[PDB]
């Protein structure tokens, strides 16, 4: 019943993290989109892929594969789009102003207008990204954040998890005192970062609600998994 | 019957 | 600025001194209620403490500082989730139950439609804000937190980007404070930084259950079975 | 907006 998770050090709890890392696809090479039937295809596409691989990273974050299946479901069911959000904006820090959705689909809030209610979203997401970049965020912190909030956002829906929570805060606090910083800074960084999470949260909400929108629009059709993680958010 | 569920033993 | 010039201490005496009341509802055991009424008791009571927490906003250190613009915007960003964060504190020491107010206090029975999935999520913050034994001092910084954080990347040129930094560093102070607390209740430093973040991390959810719940209200108001005050629309409005 | 207004008075 004990989680190997628990016995790792931060080093190996980060390089485990690293290592489950996924692959930075790319959008199909045809469509440059400026129709919202062409915009939605080409990224819903992209998502559906982009979830096949980020179950398989789940299943490699050390305590995930410790729970129940109902339990795994759950925490992805819940945290999904959250997941592909913060990837995103990860992967658009070193580009401001503009949403790496794939290297060869690089977009901008002028293409986000193509698609009812979607420039707001990207408004939200290039913000998120513009805050990670002068926070000057680290590779290794963001996949700690990652990890935490496939744990995090779903856990009061519903122990092992919080403290492997727990852990993940270690490994952070960790990798700040690794990079030289003072006590205060620590606890002072650790704050920043984590109250990011909740306008992840809030742009999760907000693009689930979108996604749900284009559904009843039905310009496009989803995949039958997108649309299973969209019906699980009722 | 969810496909994640399949996904995820998979 | 009086604002990044307090003490941990002052900071926390601040901020326990700007509490708001806690209000009663019109409930009446005698009187039946529907599943309207019932709304219309809450709503009412929500109305009634809208006021005060805009008031009490006024008394957050730091908060007079930003522009009337800016003032309202963290507000109606913030103010279903300052509600929820109030009702789950005030709801700590009744299991299985919400204290909308010292005269109803409902529990997930009484969820009447749609509401019951956010009551279980309120109930489910609460049980959570118990099981980590939450302190009134822990409280009162996470909602000043909540205020400040919630609507701070949704705000011009160059200048309207110091108005931001200048809460940001109003945050790490409160981030200082909540550091303190722990450290005077003889939490080892590994222990400080996993409870901080424990704590953080809860505002994720209430972040999540103030947009289910602007979902649920903007559903009431098309129903319009569910009298809603001026303000309450207004606010509503603002989350589009 | 009455917000607005409570936030002068
Ligand atoms: C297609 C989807 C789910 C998405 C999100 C992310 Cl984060 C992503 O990386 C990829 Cl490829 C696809 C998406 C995106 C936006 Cl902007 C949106 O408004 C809606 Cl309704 C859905
Ligand atoms: C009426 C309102 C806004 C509310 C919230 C809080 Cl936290 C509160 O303390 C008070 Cl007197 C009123 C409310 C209540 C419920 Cl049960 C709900 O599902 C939604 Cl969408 C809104």
């Amino acid at each position: 019943k004990n989680s190997l998770a628990l016995s790792l050090t931060a080093d190996q709890m980060v390089s485990a993290l690293l290592d489950a890392e996924p692959p930075i696809l790319y959008s199909e090479y045809d469509p440059r989109p400026f129709s919202e039937a062409s915009m939605m295809g080409l990224l819903t596409n992209l998502a559906d892929r982009e979830l096949v691989h980020m179950i398989n990273w789940a299943k490699r974050v050390p305590g995930f594969v410790d729970l129940t299946l109902h339990d795994q479901v759950h925490l992805l069911e819940c945290a999904w789009l959250e997941i592909l959000m913060i990837g995103l904006v990860w992967r658009s820090m070193e580009h401001p102003g503009k949403l790496l959705f794939a290297p060869n689909l690089l977009l901008d809030r002028n293409q986000g207008k193509c698609v009812e209610g979607m420039v707001e979203i990207f408004d939200m997401l290039l913000a998120t990204s513009s805050r990670f970049r002068m926070m000057n965020l680290q590779g290794e912190e963001f996949v700690c954040l990652k990890s935490i909030i496939l744990l995090n956002s779903g856990v009061y829906t519903f122990d092992h998890i919080h403290r492997v929570l727990d852990k993940i805060t270690d490994t952070l606090i960790h990798l700040m005192a690794k990079a030289g910083l003072t006590l205060q800074q620590q606890h002072q960084r650790l704050a920043q970062l984590l109250l990011i999470l909740s306008h992840i949260r809030h742009m999760s909400n907000k693009g689930m609600e979108h996604l749900y929108s284009m559904k009843c629009k039905n310009v496009v059709p989803l995949s039958d998994l997108l649309l299973e993680m969209l019906d699980a958010h009722r | 019957h969810k496909i994640l569920h399949r996904l995820l033993q998979e």
